[PDB]
């Protein structure tokens, strides 16, 4: 892993949804693996991609909203 | 003159209207920023005085003085159509804002439409009733038009009264809707698009209803002939415009956007 | 009698005179703002010591020149004076509504000068983009007063558009088809259609900005799901038609001036000139996103906007070549108005061609938000509009006033102005190519030489403006009353004398089929 | 264009006065503000 | 109601030199003065407000 | 960076800026030629005592006046659009860097592996080291590997800004709530300068961009030292 | 003619309004309000409103419109 | 049911004058385009006027975009300076 | 209303020197205004 590869779902200059989708994907997968006592290494691809693409302040705001119960995406 | 056009007497109403615009805008500024409604209420008063006296004079010039030859009437027809076109393009801007927001919902909304936490109105309840009301009022205003062309005073007044009653019913239903809505103008872009688009539409319904009421009183005073009644035609065109904007709002915001 | 005539007017000529006076006054304001801009940039470092005030000066400069100088002069002034005369009509369709289009402009201007005097002004650019124009980065009344100034100007021009379209469609002689109306009348009709369709979209967008600033809407605020780029689309959907609004009446005046001073009865290729203006008007609605090539839109969208934008060169070239073919074989009269019109054709062509450079999205990445854009529009808009206005002013001044100008003084004025504008704007191309951003109060040291020259140019144009006022004074001071003009057989606006009586065409023209 | 002789001809001297007053009306107020920018 | 348009046509066509905004009689004069006083006074008040708002 | 008395573009540092230089040369030749032809024909129309003032037939000449411009526009559009599609063309970046605009400075995030981030402020004129450039120097430069495809993601934490580096052919608006992507590839080491290119208030003139392009080994040493 | 348009008014248009009125009146009961969640994209306050305490929307309904801090 | 006034009953001022003149096939307010004669010296176009001169616009050939404007004076017929068509003023 | 040269304007051209005063005040006020607004903002 060097950086997030080209993703044909997000081929344009606006990459907002690429960051968002990988953040959701990581947290949905982390919930599925924890809720069984499973293994979060399965979620690693999504973690590396969102960490690469997403502004630190977006990740930090989303994290705070998940802990507050105000995150508006479905996890 | 040996042309058929109207040389208008020098008039103060353009200047009083221009100053009413200054007072309403400086008044909104002084309400939003300086905690005061004074200028705004003066501007609203001078705006209503200006519109009353200007359109009174147009009635004096036409019904009482005979200045509306066929050539003048043709100009007024073009003027009202061009005015309605400018109002269509105004609404187009709000529809553009609605489709921009709803077709590409941002992550702050939950990346979905309607946004997370928004409970839209059921479009089959009061919004469907509002649709039947304005469509019915388009039928009754057409009955009024035909009664007037056929020389039938009683049925013109009955049809126009029914049209106005339906306009008022829409306005009271929308007022009630506004109060019962569990979302507000501050509920993000969903509230913003809903209240600004339907709010400008409700303003046009009140304007349209007011125009129909002017036509009702002019008809009671025998101003219209079976052949010459442009104020009635203009109010009917404006009323159909208000109906058609509603149908677009209903399909776009209430139904497709729910 | 004075208040009845000048405050309660229902006369197209008097209202045209009010618009010309208003526009000339606004031009002094806009010129003063332009000289403050070039004084700040005239040497490296800070002059005003306040970059918020610099940004307010730049913003006001543009609003004054567009909304209070060009549109009032071209449409309110020449339009109201000439359109009824050129179609033999006794006035405008809505002579009282016409007076309200005029009287909305002083209040509009007052709201703009209030924006600049309260808080720290609206230092937004004339585009007023959020979030800079929002209630956090521009807290206070300044931006709201700018929005209201635009509302009043917007209502003035929408009602004026309704009046011109109705007048031109409904008030010609019954034998005169639309294909027997003069090109200036076509240019006003088409401008009025663009105003009618574009200003309501601007009104929707700045109303959304008002509600985001004051009613807790979020049309342009990502926190509520809004999008700053939506404002840009609404603004430029108006803004591109607006630049064609600013030049089209100038195209009409240039057609009349070139025809007149070539000693011709008619412009070359009349139906081609009508086609070209209608084509430019139509295409002007489908190109707006060339103002947005750096905001992150899709490559195919950039390809479309590049291609559509370049198409406008075709009808535009037909007009340029048609003006040249009107000169062809003329008995040329080297009047000052002809000099303005020839200056127009050349300077408009240069600016139009830098437009075609900018149309290329790829190159636009490097030229966007640089002085190359500033150079482009000061050629095509600033010099185009101004040269067309000065040509129209010196041509029709004797019609409006009954008095002649001193032609030698008017030629001196032209010569000074031609030197000044070229010395001011030509070097801005170099500044843009070499990467100097627009909307800057100061610049890296490398950009000093061309900024210095540009600022020296701005003072030469000031000398021309001061001379222009003197020349107008000398004409009213000397009172050389017009007797005759040539070519009245193809210039109906002259046929009632100079100035024409308060009421003209009480008895309409006789035109048979 | 043809015109009657000037009803009230403006001599070279009258033009120098007109030009001078015009230029001063532009230059003096702006000059006063720009000269005092330090004091501001 | 009764059709009294002919009586209003006679009033508004009387050869008395009045402009149409005043031809109805003394009530027109009163409404005009109220309108123009509120407009001019309101405009003077808006300038005062500008003077106030122009300083901290 | 620009130099005194410069007329044209900064020397190209990237292959796409090279393509833009060659495309501008082609287009400028056409601008010159058309400008010159219009001025020439004006002088030609104005320099003869010969006259023809009767009605002229326009139909034949208007074919020439529409077809020749249409051909010229196609000859500009073909290479313009080839370059447009080249700067969109899928590439595999080896590095992603974020930049966030602020009133009035840039921050940079290198979060491919480490959480590295820092702010980048204009050096005031009173603090410039001898020989440093007024309005262009920053305290913390954007360290990047040369000869490698880099993905830059641009956004804002407040108002609009625009992240520009003329010598690389780059300009991408910085919009809050939006992540705009561009590709960066430097053919050379060195320092490459740019300036905020969307009006963002009083200090718009004073929040520059400085890239520092170094061989990959030195980029990796710099990254490692940052832990 | 007028006779036809009156026929449509009374025979189709007003009967439609009567049926939609019945539909509306039958579904008019108060819905149970949802749990309050202080979502950051809702109850926006960038400037106080220019009426009341600055925190109430113009047609605020206590039963169904929570404030930023929740139901009154 | 009646009760709506007709134009015949209630039109007034210039509207009524236009209405009454159209019933008689007259056009005192210049609503209609006049039909040209052959325009020869024997058959000139007859230009009504309430005064001793009136502006004539001559569309010399159908579909000409250029209209030729001139004052036509009381007295001997005048000719369009572009096509030579004759016009005679009839006060 | 009065008709003819110098009579179709809201300002008098009866006296060229009074005209020069009025034109000077008219265009001079417009040109001065931005200098005095800048001064006003700087003195804040
Ligand atoms: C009247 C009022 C007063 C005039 C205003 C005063 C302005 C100052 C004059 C500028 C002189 C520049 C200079 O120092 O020239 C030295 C310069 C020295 O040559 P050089 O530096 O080796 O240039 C070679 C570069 O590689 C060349 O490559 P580059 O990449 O360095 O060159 C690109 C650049 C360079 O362009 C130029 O070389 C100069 C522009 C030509 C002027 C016309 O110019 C532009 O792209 C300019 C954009 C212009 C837009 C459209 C212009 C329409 C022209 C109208 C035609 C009328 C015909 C007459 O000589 C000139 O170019 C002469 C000009
Ligand atoms: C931010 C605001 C935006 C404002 C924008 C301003 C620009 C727009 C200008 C539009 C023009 C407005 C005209 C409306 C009526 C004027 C009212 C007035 O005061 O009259 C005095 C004044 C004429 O003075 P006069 O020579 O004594 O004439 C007296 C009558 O002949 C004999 O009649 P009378 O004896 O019955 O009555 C005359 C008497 C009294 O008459 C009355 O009883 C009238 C009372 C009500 C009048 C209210 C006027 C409202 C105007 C508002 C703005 C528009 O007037 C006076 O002598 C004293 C009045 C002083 C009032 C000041 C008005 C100045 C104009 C605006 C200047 C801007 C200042 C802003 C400062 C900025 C600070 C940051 O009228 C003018 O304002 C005319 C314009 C000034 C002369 C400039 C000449 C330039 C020539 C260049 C030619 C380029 C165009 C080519 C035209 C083509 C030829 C056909
Ligand atoms: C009078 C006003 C006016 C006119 C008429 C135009 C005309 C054109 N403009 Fe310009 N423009 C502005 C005023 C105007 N513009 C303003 C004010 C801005 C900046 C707004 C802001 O950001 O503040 C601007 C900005 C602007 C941009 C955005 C640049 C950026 O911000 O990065 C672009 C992009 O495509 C554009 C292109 C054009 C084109 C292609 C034309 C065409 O219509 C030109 C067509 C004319 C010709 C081409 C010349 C004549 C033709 C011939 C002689 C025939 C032969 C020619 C060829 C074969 C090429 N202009
Ligand atoms: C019609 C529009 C127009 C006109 C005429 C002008 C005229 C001038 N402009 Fe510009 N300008 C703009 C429109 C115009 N401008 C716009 C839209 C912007 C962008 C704002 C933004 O970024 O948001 C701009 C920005 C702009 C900038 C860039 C600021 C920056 O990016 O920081 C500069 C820099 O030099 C400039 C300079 C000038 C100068 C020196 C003049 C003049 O001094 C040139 C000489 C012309 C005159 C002196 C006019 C004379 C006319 C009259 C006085 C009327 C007479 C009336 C009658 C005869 C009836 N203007
Ligand atoms: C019943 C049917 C219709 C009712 C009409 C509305 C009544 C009051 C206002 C009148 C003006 C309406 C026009 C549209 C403007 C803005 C918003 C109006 C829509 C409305 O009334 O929305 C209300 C908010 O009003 C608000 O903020 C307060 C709004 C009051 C101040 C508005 C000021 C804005 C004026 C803008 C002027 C621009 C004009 C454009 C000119 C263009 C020219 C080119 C919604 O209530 P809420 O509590 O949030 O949610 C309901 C919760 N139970
Ligand atoms: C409670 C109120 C609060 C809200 C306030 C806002 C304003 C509300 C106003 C409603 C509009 C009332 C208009 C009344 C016009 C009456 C004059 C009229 O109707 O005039 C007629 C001409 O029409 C004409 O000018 C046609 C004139 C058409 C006017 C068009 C009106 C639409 C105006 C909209 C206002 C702006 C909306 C924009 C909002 C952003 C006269 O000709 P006839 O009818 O042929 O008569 C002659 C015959 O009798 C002869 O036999
Ligand atoms: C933020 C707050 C800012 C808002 C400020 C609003 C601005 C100004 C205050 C408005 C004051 C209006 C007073 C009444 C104006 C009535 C105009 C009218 O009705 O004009 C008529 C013509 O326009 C016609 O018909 C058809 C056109 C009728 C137009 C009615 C006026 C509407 C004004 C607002 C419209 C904006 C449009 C919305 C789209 C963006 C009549 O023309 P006249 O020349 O009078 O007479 C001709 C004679 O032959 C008649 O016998
Ligand atoms: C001949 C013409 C007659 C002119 C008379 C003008 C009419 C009103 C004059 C008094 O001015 C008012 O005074 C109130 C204070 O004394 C203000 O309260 C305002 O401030 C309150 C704050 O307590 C808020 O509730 C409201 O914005 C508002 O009432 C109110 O806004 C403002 O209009
Ligand atoms: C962008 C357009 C600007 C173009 C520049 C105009 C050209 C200069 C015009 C003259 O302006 C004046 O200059 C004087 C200086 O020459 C100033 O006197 C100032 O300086 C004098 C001498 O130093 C003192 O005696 C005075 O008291 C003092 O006010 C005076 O105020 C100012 O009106
Ligand atoms: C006939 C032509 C028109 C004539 C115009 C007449 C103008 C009337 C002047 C009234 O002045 C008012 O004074 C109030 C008290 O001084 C202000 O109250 C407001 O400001 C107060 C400051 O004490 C606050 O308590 C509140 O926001 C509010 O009461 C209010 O803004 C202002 O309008
Ligand atoms: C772009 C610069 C100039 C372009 C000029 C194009 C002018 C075309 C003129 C065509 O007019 C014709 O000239 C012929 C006599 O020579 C006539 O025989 C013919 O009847 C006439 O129609
Ligand atoms: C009695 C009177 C006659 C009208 C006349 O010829 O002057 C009639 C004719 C039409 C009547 C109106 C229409 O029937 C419609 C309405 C019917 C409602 O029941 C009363 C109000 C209402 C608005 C009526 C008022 C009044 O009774 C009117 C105006
Ligand atoms: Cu940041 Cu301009
Ligand atoms: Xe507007
Ligand atoms: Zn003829």
């Amino acid at each position: 892993y060097q950086t997030a590869p080209f993703d044909s779902r997000f081929p344009n200059q606006n990459q907002t949804r690429n960051c968002w989708q990988n953040y959701l994907d990581f947290h949905r997968c982390e919930k599925a693996m924890t809720a069984k006592g499973g293994d979060v290494s399965v979620c690693e691809w999504y973690r590396r991609v969102y960490k690469s693409l997403c502004p630190i302040s977006w990740v930090s705001t989303w994290d705070d909203r998940r802990a507050e119960g105000t995150f508006p995406g479905k996890i | 003159q040996t042309h058929a056009y109207h040389m208008v007497n020098p008039s103060p109403w353009p200047l009083t209207g221009a100053l009413s615009a200054l007072l309403m805008t400086s008044g909104l500024t002084m309400w939003f920023h300086f905690n005061s409604m004074t200028l705004l209420m003066i501007g609203l008063t001078t705006n209503m005085l200006t519109m009353y006296q200007w359109w009174r004079d147009v009635i004096r010039e036409s019904t009482f003085q005979g200045h509306h030859t066929p050539a003048v009437q043709k100009g007024l027809r073009y003027g009202m159509i061009l005015f309605i076109i400018s109002e269509v393009l105004f609404f187009t801007g709000f529809f553009w804002a609605f489709y921009h927001s709803s077709l590409a919902p941002t992550p702050e909304l939950g990346g979905c439409w309607p946004p997370t936490g928004i409970h839209p109105l059921n479009p089959l309840e009061v919004p469907l009733l509002n649709t039947s009301v304005l469509l019915a009022s388009g039928v009754s205003i057409t009955w009024a038009h035909h009664s007037l062309m056929e020389g039938d005073r009683k049925h013109m007044l009955q049809a126009l009264f029914i049209t106005i009653t339906l306009g008022v019913y829409f306005t009271l239903l929308q007022a009630s809707e506004y109060y019962e809505a569990p979302f507000t103008i501050s509920d993000g872009v969903y509230g913003s698009t809903f209240f600004v688009a339907t709010g400008f539409h409700g303003l046009h319904v009140i304007i349209g209803s007011t125009f129909l009421i002017v036509c009702f009183f002019r008809q009671l005073k025998f101003h219209f002939t079976s052949n010459h009644h442009f104020g009635f035609e203009a109010a009917a065109w404006y009323w159909h415009f208000v109906d058609v904007v509603w149908l677009f709002l209903y399909v776009s915001i209430y139904w497709w956007g729910s | 009698m004075f208040i009845n005539r000048w405050l309660f007017s229902t006369n197209h000529k008097d209202i045209g005179t009010l618009y010309l006076l208003f526009g000339a006054w606004a031009g002094m304001v806009g010129t003063a703002l332009s000289l403050l801009i070039r004084a700040e940039l005239g040497q490296p470092g800070t002059l005003l010591g306040d970059d918020q005030i610099y940004n307010v000066v730049v913003t006001a400069h543009a609003f004054v020149m567009i909304f209070f100088m060009v549109m009032p002069i071209m449409i309110g002034g020449f339009g109201n004076w000439l359109v009824p005369l050129m179609i033999g009509a006794p006035d405008m369709a809505f002579p009282r509504m016409n007076n309200m289009s005029f009287w909305l402009l002083p209040p509009s201007f007052l709201l703009l000068l209030a924006s600049s005097m309260v808080e720290a002004g609206a230092g937004t650019g004339w585009t007023v983009y959020p979030p800079l124009a929002g209630n956090l980065a521009h807290a206070g009344a300044s931006v709201d007063l700018t929005i209201f100034s635009l509302h009043l100007a917007g209502v003035s021009s929408i009602l004026g558009a309704i009046n011109f379209i109705t007048t031109i469609i409904n008030m010609k002689p019954p034998a005169m088809s639309q294909y027997q109306t003069p090109l200036f009348v076509w240019s006003v009709m088409i401008t009025a259609v663009l105003l009618l369709l574009s200003l309501p979209v601007l009104a929707a967008g700045i109303t959304m900005l008002l509600t985001d600033r004051n009613l807790n809407t979020t049309f342009f605020d990502p926190a509520g799901g809004g999008d700053p780029i939506l404002y840009q689309h609404l603004f430029w959907f108006f803004g591109h038609p607006e630049v064609y609004i600013l030049i089209l009446p100038g195209f009409g005046m240039i057609s009349h001036i070139v025809t007149y001073y070539s000693g011709k009865k008619e412009p070359f290729g009349y139906m081609g000139m009508v086609w070209a203006m209608m084509s430019i008007g139509f295409l002007g609605f489908i190109v707006w996103a060339h103002h947005m090539f750096t905001v992150g839109m899709d490559v195919d969208t950039r390809a479309y906007f590049t291609s559509a934008t370049m198409i406008i060169a075709i009808p535009t070239g037909v007009k340029v070549f048609s003006w040249l073919a009107t000169l062809h074989g003329g008995n040329i009269k080297w009047s000052p108005a002809m000099m303005w019109a020839l200056g127009f054709i050349f300077l408009f062509t240069v600016g139009g061609l830098t437009g075609i450079v900018l149309a290329n999205s790829s190159l636009d990445i490097v030229l966007h938000d640089t002085y190359y854009v500033v150079a482009h529009f000061h050629y095509v808009l600033s010099m185009g509009a101004v040269f067309a206005i000065m040509g129209g002013f010196v041509h029709w001044f004797p019609l409006f006033s009954g008095y002649t100008l001193n032609d030698t003084w008017a030629k001196i004025h032209f010569a000074i102005m031609f030197v000044g504008v070229n010395m001011t704007f030509f070097p801005q191309h170099f500044l843009g190519l070499s990467g100097m951003p627009r909307r800057y109060s100061d610049y890296p040291d490398a950009y000093t030489m061309w900024n210095t020259i540009s600022s020296m140019g701005s003072f030469i144009s000031l000398t021309a403006v001061m001379l222009m006022v003197f020349i107008i004074w000398e004409a009213f001071a000397s009172k050389r009353e017009v007797l005759t003009v040539d070519l009245t057989t193809t210039n109906l606006e002259w046929l009632n004398g100079c100035p024409p009586p308060y009421h003209t065409f009480e008895e309409p023209t006789y035109v048979n089929l | 264009i043809t015109a009657k002789p000037a009803k009230t001809p403006t001599s070279p001297k009258e033009q120098a006065i007109g030009l001078s007053v015009t230029f001063l009306s532009f230059l003096l107020p702006a000059g006063w503000v720009l000269y005092h920018l330090d004091n501001y | 109601f009764e059709n009294r348009v002919a009586e209003k046509q006679k009033l508004f066509q009387e050869d008395n030199g009045l402009p149409v905004h005043l031809k109805g009689g003394a009530t027109d004069n009163i409404l005009y003065r109220v309108t123009m006083t509120l407009c001019l006074g309101g405009t003077l008040y808006s300038l005062y407000c500008l003077g106030w708002a122009s300083f901290p | 960076m620009a130099y005194p008395m410069q007329l044209g573009f900064q020397d190209a540092t990237s292959p796409i800026m090279e393509e833009l230089l060659h495309f501008h040369d082609h287009t400028l030749m056409i601008v010159f030629l058309i400008s010159s032809l219009v001025l020439y024909i004006i002088s030609l129309m104005l320099t003869t005592k010969l006259t023809h003032t009767s009605t002229m037939d326009a139909q034949e000449v208007e074919t020439i006046w529409t077809i020749l411009p249409a051909i010229i526009l196609i000859l500009i559009a073909l290479p313009s659009l080839r370059i447009l599609y080249m700067m969109d063309e899928i590439n595999n970046p080896s590095l992603t860097v974020k930049t966030m605009g602020h009133q009035w400075y840039w921050s940079y995030e290198y979060t491919d592996y480490e959480d590295l981030s820092f702010d980048s402020y204009m050096i005031p004129t009173s603090e410039l080291k001898p020989g440093e450039l007024r309005l262009l120097e920053v305290d913390n430069r954007v360290v990047l590997p040369m000869e490698m495809t880099i993905r830059m993601l641009v956004s804002s934490e407040d108002v609009l800004h625009s992240w520009a580096v003329p010598s690389l052919g780059l300009k991408t608006d910085a919009i809050p709530g939006r992540l705009n992507q561009t590709t960066l590839m430097s053919s050379r080491p060195g320092l490459y300068y740019g300036q905020c290119s969307e009006i963002c208030g009083s200090n718009h003139s004073f929040m520059p961009i400085v890239l520092e392009l170094v061989p990959l080994k030195y980029f990796e040493k710099w990254s490692a030292s940052m832990l | 003619g007028a006779r036809t348009w009156r026929f449509l008014t009374f025979g189709l248009a007003l009967p439609s309004v009567a049926l939609c009125t019945l539909n509306s009146w039958l579904h008019s009961g108060h819905r149970e309000r949802p749990a309050f969640i202080p979502y950051h994209h809702l109850r926006i306050r960038t400037k106080p409103f220019s009426w009341g305490d600055g925190n109430h929307t113009f047609f605020h309904n206590p039963r169904v419109n929570p404030l930023p801090t929740g139901y009154e | 049911g009646g009760g709506v006034p007709t134009d015949e009953e209630q039109a007034t001022g210039l509207e009524r004058e236009v209405m009454l003149a159209a019933r008689k096939g007259q056009d005192p307010y210049n609503i209609l385009a006049p039909k040209a004669t052959s325009g020869t010296k024997e058959d000139p176009n007859l230009v009504p006027s309430i005064t001793n001169k009136r502006i004539v616009g001559c569309i010399c050939e159908e579909d000409n975009s250029t209209v030729i404007w001139f004052w036509l004076h009381k007295g001997e017929a005048q000719r369009c300076p572009s096509c030579g068509t004759h016009y005679k003023l009839v006060p | 209303y009065e008709e003819g040269p110098g009579k179709n304007i809201p300002f008098s051209v009866e006296n060229k020197w009074r005209l020069l005063a009025m034109m000077t005040l008219f265009f001079g006020s417009g040109f001065a205004a931005p200098f005095f607004i800048v001064r006003h903002q700087l003195l804040k």
